[PDB]
């Protein structure tokens, strides 16, 4: 058993077959194989030809905008001591790549960079969704604009004496136009002061009634000096349509915090086709567990 | 318990006297024992009753039903799964409780399947117990003197012991004086007839003397005394039981097959888990992964459903048995049947019907056949002629035997007759085919009689004539044939008289050598009017001188009788041969009958012969013809007691048509065993005890239910409650279908496998978002799946299955690498292709191309990077992307069941086309539609996506997977076409299961 | 179309399930007729 099985002298057998069995049967895999891959590549070509280069068919499952962050934590907490500099090396080098992208050096010329309204402006509408025209301009964002997280003054961005900031950022959605919510009767208490239309609000508060006490001063940086993200850098018409594109920035600096204790900040966007989730902490709103222990 | 000392051939002390015998055990003839000498040896050794068998708490037999070889698999495979969650809980945080699910599913999987199977051997149990009926039973023993019926319980070694006809013999007597008694040692020793019991000695074997009663056994007529030699356990059927019990069970085939199924799985299962272990450590990963991924695989490769589906499939062949009156204790002996090669029969009680009846009758010089079947569906005698008339009139009024009160109601063969058994077959045929002999009998007052003498042997009675014309007497007298030829001088020829010249006289002689040579026992009637000139209707006729005339006697007609076989028994063992089945005859009958039998039966072939008659045939001694000449043998227990290993391997691989004769039980046990050592299945069929030893050690025993014997009866695995030999071809049928059926079921449930390994493996190698889940592959193996292949045991056959040769066990198998190559091969892979094809067409819809797939694990899983950039810039949050990978899952599980649906329909035949067999299995075709309803259920119902995560599909989805299942119909229309027309070529010894 | 193209991200489930719904049922009493159809 064990040894015939495995090779006998008498019939010249290897394995069970002779020589040029083990031939025939290798030879019939190979053509089978060969056309099963043949006809699943041509399957998949003729769905390439189904869809089109400038625009997803289905864009329901990225309806509600998500609003992400800069600094990369792990379970949503920023935690740091004041002393150890290897403490906050992991936030500051993500910081640095999120903004290294928006660097003056890279905006530059006529193409495809254009200056935009120094000031909140309304939509801008560069055509459809062709490739008629070239590629399309979109408005320059730079960097000085945040004042105190930049990376242009203290490197480090605030961590380094306990004011750390927070970039926030909307994610990016192809030709979806930001609309903010009127003056009406009916607004929140927040967003009545400084009601510039052009502007999508944005506003950090904290989680527990509690909390509200320790957390200090929320002192938010953007474009014109107002906290929220300018119409005038939207829509969004696509990577192959729109390459070299920057999508607004808010830095958040949350100024006199207290040492040495947890605090649970949550930051939300308004707006109409602005909706949150029970499900996903992540849709239109973030959550940050910042502690600055000393 | 020394199974040697139980397995040797039983010794006595028979050979004795009667002052021996008394003098080494202690009792007088005379007077008996003494009460107080019977109490001391009650107390000293036991009392006379067979030791109980051994009992079985329930607990027992569910634990079992609980264990076994799938079962067995499964739990290991549910140990598996709890280690691994165990691991990942230990090294990381937020474990996916994935495994821990796997895991508590699979265990109640085991426990269901348990609790099935065991219902099911209990209801068998329940229906067995409704058949023991033990009525307590009293025997009469002499002590000091005296008379007395004590319980059976109670009898000893010694004392005296008195038997009548119609009572059992308690224990095993030594007869010291009998009065004509008979006994029927058909259970024991499988004779027929009743022998004689007498107070002296015969014959060297104990089993054969006239001196010696036996256990169970019965006195028909007449009454004895006798001195109890043995008792309890002790006795010949106490040994016999006792070896009975002390014998081991075996391993069915089904089992076997079971077994060596599991062999390819695990092998193939831990070959791919070492390589893609070796395979990820190779590229990067670390061994905390490595060992996640090498038990995920193993486990994957573990068919779940499969065990629940074989369980129902044969659950369902064994309800058509129990409906047609054939019950299996077991549940796997239900294929044992059909794979069986070699039938050991016995003769008495299973072959035949073991009652004495008329079949054949001599008038008008001309042979007569009579109706000799239980339910009377045959031919009849021509019952025209006077001849017969006078033949029932001397039988009828010639005999003093008479149903016994109240059997108003059962049949005319069935019913319960005192007197001897000729008597009883006379008065049966009378009464068969002459009416109420109540009333010919008392239409004539019989006058006076003679009984039967053992030098006359002739028994004779006069009666007065019913005729009102004439008030003669008649004569009616009856036996040897010889004698009662002697004593005529006429002959009643359709009617009328004629002399008894020679012509006539040799055509008697002839007809008394043909119904002799049919192992038939004839009697002559006879009668005569006697002259009321010279003996007046006044003349009384005391038995006492010469009143009546011996010779000048009319000579009416020879009545010969024999016990006939069972209706269905020549068509079954017809049939069973057809199926090259070889049907041996095992029996511890005379040879002189058991070869008649078998000549009638069909197991010696009409024209093949023995060395004994082709000596007799050219007038020559034996020892000079070859013995290669003679397909068929008669095989003497006598010389089979001093034959070796090799004769008897010889004498089954040389004979074809073989009859053991005068075979102990303990030579039939050896008999069974020299079948076995070749490699051949053997099925033996029995009723008596004498069975006992040959229905366990068989691959699958068939006992009688209503003629069977208790021990037999609770020692075989298959009971015939109706007593119908047809069973066991319907028996040998149904376990080919199933075997055909088991393997159809088979590769659907194992096609399946590959399009749910897949995703994983190029998730791992490709770095792909993961394409399959877990509660889908949970959905299929235990869903959707079960009822197709529950529904492929309905398949009818394809060819004639009762043509075909028995199964080969050496080469041909149940799970081949034919099977392997195609589910695991050719039907699995296309499958998987179009999961993976609907898999990719649903992340390019929604953004993510299959450029930028590759890769993307690492960020597609982490749960922190809220900004997924896909193939159109887009960034995507963590839960929506997840939500598009769920129903993902959702799409490629209703590819699967796309893809069954022509796997159900290629693998409906093996052979044929769909377009030949049919449609015609409605179950196949629910199967189908609930298969597809089940699945729009779950993707349809609201609250899915958040209990079992399954979100719904856009109508354009579904489509998908149709073109695979198409093309997979086509191939293996075209595949099972080329074994059609080429038969024997490539195709055939590379896909043909 | 232009700013207020709200419709380019709705899609309606609802209408789906109903109908998946009333599809799964029929085939199943289907099923179930083809069943029974013969033991009556
Ligand atoms: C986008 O801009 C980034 C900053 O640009 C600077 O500021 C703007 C406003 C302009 O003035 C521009 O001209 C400036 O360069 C730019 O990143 C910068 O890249 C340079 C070149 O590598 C870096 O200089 C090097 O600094 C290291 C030490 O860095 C310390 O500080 C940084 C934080 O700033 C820490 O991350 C480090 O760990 C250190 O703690 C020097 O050791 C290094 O030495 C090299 O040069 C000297 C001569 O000067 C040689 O003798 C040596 O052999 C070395 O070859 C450099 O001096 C600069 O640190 C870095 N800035 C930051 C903040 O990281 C970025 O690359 C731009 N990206 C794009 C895509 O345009
Ligand atoms: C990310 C990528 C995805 C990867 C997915 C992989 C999915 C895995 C799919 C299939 C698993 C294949 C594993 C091997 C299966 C072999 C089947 C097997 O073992 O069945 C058992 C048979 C026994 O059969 P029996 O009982 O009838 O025997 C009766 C003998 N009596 C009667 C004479 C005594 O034993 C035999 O067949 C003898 C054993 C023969 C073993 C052959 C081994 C070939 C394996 C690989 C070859 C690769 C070479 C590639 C290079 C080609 C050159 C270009
Ligand atoms: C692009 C899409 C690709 C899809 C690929 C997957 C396809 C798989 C699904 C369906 C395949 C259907 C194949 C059709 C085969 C028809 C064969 C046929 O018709 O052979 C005729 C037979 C032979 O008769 P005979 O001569 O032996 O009779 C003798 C009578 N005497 C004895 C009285 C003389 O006649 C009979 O079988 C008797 C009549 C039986 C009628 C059956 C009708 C039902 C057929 C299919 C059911 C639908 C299942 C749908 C599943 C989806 C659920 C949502
Ligand atoms: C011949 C014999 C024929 C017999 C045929 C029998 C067929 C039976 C047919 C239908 C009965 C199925 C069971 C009905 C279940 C009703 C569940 C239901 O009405 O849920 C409504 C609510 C959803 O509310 P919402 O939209 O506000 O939630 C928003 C949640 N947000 C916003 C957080 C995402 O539910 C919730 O909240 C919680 C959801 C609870 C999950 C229950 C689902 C059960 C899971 C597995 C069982 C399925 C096994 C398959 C059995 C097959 C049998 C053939
Ligand atoms: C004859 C034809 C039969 C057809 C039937 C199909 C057979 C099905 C075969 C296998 C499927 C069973 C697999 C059981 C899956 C359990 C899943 C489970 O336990 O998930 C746990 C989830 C937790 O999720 P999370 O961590 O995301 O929550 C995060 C919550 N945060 C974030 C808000 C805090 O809790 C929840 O979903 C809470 C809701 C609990 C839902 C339990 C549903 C149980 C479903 C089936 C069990 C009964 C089947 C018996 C029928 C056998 C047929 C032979
Ligand atoms: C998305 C999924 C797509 C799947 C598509 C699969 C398509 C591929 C189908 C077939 C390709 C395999 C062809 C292999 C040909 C080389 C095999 C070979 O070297 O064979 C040699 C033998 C001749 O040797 P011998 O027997 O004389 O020597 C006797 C030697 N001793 C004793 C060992 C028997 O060849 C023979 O016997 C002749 C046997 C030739 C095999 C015929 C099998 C045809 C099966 C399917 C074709 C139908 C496709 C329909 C698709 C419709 C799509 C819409
Ligand atoms: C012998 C075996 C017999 C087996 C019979 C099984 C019974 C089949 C049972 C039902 C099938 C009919 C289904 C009809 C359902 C239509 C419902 C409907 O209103 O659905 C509309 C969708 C379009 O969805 P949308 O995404 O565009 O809009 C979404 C817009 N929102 C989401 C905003 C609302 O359309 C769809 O689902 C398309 C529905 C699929 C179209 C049926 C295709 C039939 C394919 C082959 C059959 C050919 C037979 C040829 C006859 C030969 C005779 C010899
Ligand atoms: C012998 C003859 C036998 C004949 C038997 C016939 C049986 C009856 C046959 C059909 C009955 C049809 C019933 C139709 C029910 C429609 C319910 C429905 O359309 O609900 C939809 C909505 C949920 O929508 P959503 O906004 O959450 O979507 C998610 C949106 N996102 C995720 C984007 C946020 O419902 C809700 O809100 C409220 C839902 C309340 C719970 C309804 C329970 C329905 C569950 C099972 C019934 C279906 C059984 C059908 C038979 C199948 C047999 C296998
Ligand atoms: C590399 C690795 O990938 C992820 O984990 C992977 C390993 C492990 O976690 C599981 C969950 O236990 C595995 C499990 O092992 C084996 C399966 C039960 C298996 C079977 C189906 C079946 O029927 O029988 C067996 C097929 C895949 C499977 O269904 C799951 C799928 C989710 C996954 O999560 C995937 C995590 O992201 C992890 O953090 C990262 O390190
Ligand atoms: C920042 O927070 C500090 C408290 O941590 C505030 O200063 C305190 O003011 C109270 C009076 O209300 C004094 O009793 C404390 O001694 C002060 N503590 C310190 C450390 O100064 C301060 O007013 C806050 N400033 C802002 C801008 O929010
Ligand atoms: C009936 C079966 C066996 C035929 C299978 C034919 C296979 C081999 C054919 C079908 C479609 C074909 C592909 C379809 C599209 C493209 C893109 C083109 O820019 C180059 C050729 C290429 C890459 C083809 C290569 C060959 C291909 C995959
Ligand atoms: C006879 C055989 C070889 C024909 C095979 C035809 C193939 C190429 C057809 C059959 C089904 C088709 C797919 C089915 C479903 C969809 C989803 C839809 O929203 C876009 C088209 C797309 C992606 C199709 C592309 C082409 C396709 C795969
Ligand atoms: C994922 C891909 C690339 C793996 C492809 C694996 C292929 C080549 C494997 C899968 C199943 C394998 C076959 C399955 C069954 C048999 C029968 C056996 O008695 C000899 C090996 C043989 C003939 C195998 C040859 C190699 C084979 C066809
Ligand atoms: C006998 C064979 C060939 C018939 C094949 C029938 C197939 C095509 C049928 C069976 C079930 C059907 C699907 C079941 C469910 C739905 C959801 C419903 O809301 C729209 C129709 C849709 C999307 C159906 C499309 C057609 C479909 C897939
Ligand atoms: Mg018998
Ligand atoms: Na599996
Ligand atoms: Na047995």
């Amino acid at each position: 058993g064990w040894k015939k099985f495995l090779w006998d002298s008498e019939k010249k057998e290897f394995l069970g077959r002779t020589g040029s069995s083990w031939f025939k049967i290798f030879l019939f895999y190979l053509i089978f194989y060969g056309c099963l891959a043949g006809i699943f590549i041509g399957t998949i070509q003729v769905l390439l030809l189904t869809l089109s280069d400038f625009e997803p068919k289905y864009q329901d499952r990225v309806a509600p905008p998500g609003l992400s962050h800069a600094p990369y934590a792990i379970k949503t907490e920023i935690s740091f001591s004041i002393s150890n500099p290897k403490s906050y090396e992991s936030f500051v080098k993500s910081m640095h790549k999120l903004m290294d992208l928006y660097n003056e050096s890279s905006q530059a010329g006529n193409s495809p960079f254009e200056d935009c309204s120094d000031t909140p402006a309304d939509y801008i509408k560069r055509g459809d969704l062709d490739d008629s025209q070239g590629q399309k301009k979109a408005c320059r964002f730079s960097r000085m604009w945040l004042k105190n997280c930049s990376g242009l003054d203290d490197t480090t961005y605030g961590y380094a004496e306990g004011k750390p900031c927070v970039v926030a950022k909307l994610n990016r959605i192809i030709g979806f136009y930001p609309k903010p919510l009127k003056n009406t009767t009916d607004l929140p208490e927040e967003l009545q002061a400084n009601y510039n239309q052009y502007v999508l609000p944005l506003r950090c508060a904290a989680k527990r009634e509690e909390d509200r006490e320790k957390i200090g001063s929320i002192e938010y940086f953007g474009l014109g000096g107002y906290a929220g993200f300018p119409l005038q850098y939207y829509p969004y018409y696509g990577k192959r349509l729109q390459k070299k594109y920057l999508q607004p920035l808010l830095a958040i600096q949350f100024t006199n915090l207290t040492q040495n204790m947890e605090l649970r900040i949550e930051c939300k966007v308004y707006g109409e086709n602005i909706d949150y989730s029970e499900k996903d902490r992540f849709r239109g709103r973030f959550e940050v567990k910042i502690e600055v222990k000393s | 318990d020394l199974d040697e000392l139980k397995k040797e051939v039983s010794m006595d002390d028979h050979k004795l006297s009667l002052d021996e015998l008394h003098n080494k055990y202690g009792t007088d003839l005379t007077r008996g024992l003494t009460n107080a000498r019977a109490k001391e040896i009650l107390a000293r050794d036991g009392p006379n009753s067979l030791t109980p068998p051994p009992t079985t708490p329930e607990w027992i037999k569910f634990c079992r039903q609980l264990f076994g070889g799938f079962s067995i698999l499964l739990w290991i495979g549910a140990i598996l799964c709890f280690l691994a969650y165990g691991i990942q809980a230990a090294t990381e945080d937020e474990p996916a409780n994935d495994n821990l699910y796997l895991g508590v599913v699979l265990s109640t999987v085991v426990i269901v399947t348990g609790c099935f199977s065991y219902y099911q051997e209990a209801k068998s149990s329940r229906i067995m117990d409704s058949f023991k009926n033990m009525v307590p039973q009293q025997a009469l023993v002499i002590r000091d003197g005296e008379k007395s019926t004590i319980n059976a319980e109670f009898v000893v070694a010694g004392d005296l012991v008195e038997v009548k006809g119609g009572d059992r013999i308690p224990a095993d007597l030594r007869i010291i004086s009998a009065h004509g008694c008979k006994v029927d040692n058909s259970s024991l020793t499988g004779e027929s007839e009743p022998q004689t019991r007498s107070p002296e000695f015969s014959s060297e074997n104990p089993l054969e003397t006239r001196n010696i009663a036996f256990f169970s056994t019965n006195c028909v007529e007449g009454t004895a005394r006798g001195v109890v030699v043995y008792t309890g356990d002790r006795t010949v059927m106490g040994r016999i039981a006792t070896l009975a019990s002390g014998l081991e069970v075996g391993r069915t085939p089904i089992a076997i097959e079971i077994e060596h199924f599991i062999h390819i799985i695990t092998g193939v299962a831990v070959f791919l888990g070492v390589s893609f272990f070796i395979l990820s450590l190779i590229l990067g990963y670390s061994w905390l992964e490595a060992v996640i991924f090498l038990i995920g695989i193993i486990v994957a490769n573990v068919p779940e459903g499969l065990l629940a589906t074989v369980t129902v499939c044969l659950t369902l062949t064994a309800k058509r048995m129990a409906r047609k009156n054939c019950l299996v204790k077991n549940l796997e002996a239900v294929e044992t049947l059909g794979s069986t090669s070699t039938i050991c029969s016995d003769k008495t009680g299973t072959l035949t019907q073991n009652r004495m009846t008329v079949a054949h009758m001599w008038f008008d010089n001309q042979i007569h056949e009579a109706d000799t079947t239980e339910n009377q569906s045959g031919a009849a005698f021509d019952k025209t002629s006077a001849t017969w008339s006078a033949l029932s009139r001397i039988a009828a009024l010639c005999n003093r035997a008479v149903f016994q009160a109240g059997q108003d109601n059962v049949p005319i063969l069935k019913r319960s007759v005192a007197g001897d058994a000729s008597e009883s077959a006379l008065l049966k045929c009378i009464e068969l085919c002459c009416g109420s002999v109540q009333g010919m009998r008392d239409r004539n007052p019989k006058i006076v009689e003679i009984p039967f003498n053992s030098t006359n042997k002739y028994q004779l009675s006069i009666h007065e004539n019913e005729k009102s014309s004439e008030s003669r007497y008649l004569l009616v007298m009856k036996g040897a044939p010889e004698r009662i030829l002697d004593r005529c001088s006429t002959i009643l020829l359709n009617g009328a008289e004629e002399p008894l010249k020679e012509d006539m006289k040799e055509a008697f002689q002839n007809a008394y050598l043909e119904l002799g040579g049919l192992g038939e026992r004839v009697l002559g009637f006879c009668h005569f009017a006697l002259p009321e000139d010279k003996y007046n209707e006044g003349y009384p006729f005391d038995a006492d001188e010469p009143n009546f005339p011996t010779t000048d006697l009319c000579f009416v007609g020879l009545m010969a009788m024999i016990d006939p076989p069972r209706a269905a028994v020549p068509d079954a063992v017809g049939k069973c041969r057809s199926a090259g089945i070889k049907v041996i005859m095992v029996t511890g009958d005379h040879p002189i009958t058991a070869k008649a039998i078998a000549k009638g039966v069909g197991i010696i072939s009409e024209g093949n012969e023995t060395i004994e008659d082709i000596a007799a045939r050219l007038n020559i001694p034996i020892g000079q013809v070859n013995p290669r000449d003679a397909k068929a043998c008669v095989v003497h227990g006598s010389d089979l007691k001093d034959l070796s290993t090799e004769v008897l391997d010889d004498i089954l691989h040389y004979h074809t048509e073989i009859v053991f004769a005068r075979t102990s039980p303990q030579q039939k046990l050896i008999i069974v065993e020299g079948c076995q050592r070749q490699g051949a299945i053997v099925a033996v069929t029995g009723d008596g005890v004498n069975d006992s030893p040959a229905l366990k050690k068989a691959d699958i025993g068939v006992a009688m239910g209503i003629s069977g014997s208790d021990v037999s009866k609770q020692a075989a695995d298959m009971i015939l409650l109706d007593d119908n030999f047809a069973s066991i071809v319907t028996g040998v049928e149904e376990g080919r279908l199933i075997f055909d059926n088991l393997k159809k079921s088979i590769a659907y449930t194992l096609t399946s496998n590959i399009p749910e390994i897949t995703p994983f493996l190029v998730f791992i190698i490709g770095n792909v978002p993961l394409p399959l889940g877990t509660v889908t592959i949970l959905c299929i193996d235990l869903g959707t799946d079960m009822v197709p292949a529950i529904s492929l045991a309905y398949e009818q056959a394809e060819s004639d299955i009762m043509k075909r040769q028995p199964r080969n066990p050496k080469t041909d198998k149940l799970v081949n690498e034919r099977l392997i190559s195609m589910a695991y091969g050719q039907i699995g892979m296309i499958q998987a292709l179009g999961g993976f094809f609907s898999y990719f067409v649903i992340l390019a819809e929604n953004g993510f191309l299959p450029m930028d797939l590759i890769g993307k694990r690492v960020r597609w899983d982490d749960r922190w990077i809220s900004d997924v950039e896909d193939s159109f810039g887009q960034q995507w949050t963590y839960e929506q992307r997840k939500i598009v990978e769920f129903t993902c899952h959702t799409s490629f599980f209703i590819s699967i069941v796309v893809v069954q649906w022509a796997d159900l329909i290629i693998c409906k035949t093996r052979r044929n086309s769909i377009f030949q067999q049919g449609m015609k299995n409605k179950i196949l075709i629910f199967g189908l539609f609930e298969e597809t309803a089940l699945a729009a259920f779950l993707s349809y119902c609201p609250g899915t996506d958040v209990a079992l995560r399954m979100y719904p599909l856009k109508p354009s989805w579904w489509f998908c997977a149709f073109p695979y299942s198409l093309i997979i119909f086509l191939y293996d229309e075209m595949r099972r076409f080329i074994i059609r027309r080429s038969p024997g070529g490539w195709v055939e010894q590379e896909t043909y299961y | 179309e232009g700013p207020d193209n709200d419709e380019r991200f709705t899609y309606d489930y609802y209408r789906l399930r109903v109908v998946g719904l009333i599809v799964a049922a029929v085939l199943c009493v289907i099923g179930i007729i083809i069943l029974l159809a013969g033991k009556c």
